[PDB]
């Protein structure tokens, strides 16, 4: 199973955007799908989830209330909808499926990346 | 004991080590927090063998060894019991009854560098499967066919690492991963690593 994400682009600071991870196969070994974002200067950042089976979601605290997982499994893909975006929002975005349940979190099947860019004035 | 276990060196070691040539770090007589760990967003991967990472701090061990090492980022799923290629079966192996966590995170940002960082290998070719933590650092010739080599490098005969190319702008799936595996050892001896 191949991700690809989708929906990058430049925005100015207050905008929004939305990102898309869209899944080729369906594997039922994944329990759950993880946004990610990578820029300079610190480590990358898990900033939201949501379980696949019941669509529970997790945010970083740096983007809840401004971020939005969710998921259609009609065609195998997860969203980001972000609203009220800032520029320290400028990242690599990149998605990821793995396992979740009672031994941990595993996210193992990996986008490609894309970049959010996010400008003042 | 009061003294913390010594994961910042561990997990914030300025340079990791080749998966061919991975590092072991023994920790013992020490308080160790694994819940921050887990709790953070810091990690990708935090699966555990053989015991839950939600009970990690109430339990103690005689030793704990902390495995380290860089790899791409499609292999992380081959760190884990029963899993198959060149990675678990050339380069890192865990047993089938492995007793312990995984834990992996991207480190595109330290280990990727313009023009290409070359200098994290792995074992592209072996005879045979590594057995659970065995390492292999040998560099010989090796015979893909039947021709003998002679040490001499050429059809059939091959080098037997292989770099990996880390560019930062490399696809998530090239970029390069951290994987620290911990293992909880209980020997017939007073346990000495403990939570908080
Ligand atoms: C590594 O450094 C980071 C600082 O960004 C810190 O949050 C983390 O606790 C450190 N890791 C360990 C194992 O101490």
């Amino acid at each position: 199973v191949q991700l690809v994400e989708s929906g990058g682009g430049s925005v100015q600071a207050g905008g929004s955007l939305r990102l898309s991870c869209a899944a080729s196969g369906y594997t039922i070994n994944t329990d759950a799908v993880a946004w990610f974002r990578q820029a300079p200067g610190k480590g990358d950042e898990r900033v939201a989830v949501i379980y696949t089976g019941s669509g529970n979601t997790n945010y970083a605290d740096s983007v809840k209330g401004r971020f939005t997982i969710s998921q259609d499994n009609a065609k195998n893909t997860v969203y980001l909808q972000m609203n009220s975006l800032k520029p320290e929002d400028t990242a690599l975005y990149y998605c990821a499926s793995g396992y979740y349940g009672a031994s941990g979190y595993d996210f193992n099947n990996w986008g490609q990346g894309t970049q959010v860019t996010v400008s003042s004035a | 004991i009061t003294n913390l276990c010594p994961f910042g060196e561990v997990f914030n070691a300025t340079r990791f080590a080749s998966v061919y040539a991975w590092n072991r770090k023994r920790i013992s007589n020490c308080v160790a927090d694994y819940s921050v760990l887990y709790n953070s967003a810091s990690f990708s991967t935090f699966k555990c063998y053989g015991v839950s990472p939600t009970k990690l701090n109430d339990l103690c061990f005689t030793n704990v060894y902390a495995d380290s090492f860089v790899i791409r980022g499609d292999e992380v799923r081959q760190i884990a019991p029963g899993q198959t290629g060149k990675i678990a079966d050339y380069n890192y192996k865990l047993p089938d009854d492995f007793t312990g966590c995984v834990i992996a995170w991207n480190s595109n940002n330290l280990d990727s560098k313009v023009g290409g960082n070359y200098n994290y290998l792995y074992r592209l070719f072996r005879k045979s499967n590594l057995k659970p933590f065995e390492r292999d650092i040998s560099t010989e010739i090796y015979q893909a066919g039947s021709t003998p080599c002679n040490g001499v490098e050429g059809f059939n005969c091959y080098f037997p690492l292989q770099s990996y190319g880390f560019q930062p702008t490399n696809g998530v799936g090239y970029q390069p991963y951290r994987v620290v595996v911990l293992s909880f050892e209980l020997l017939h001896a007073p346990a000495t690593v403990c939570g908080p």
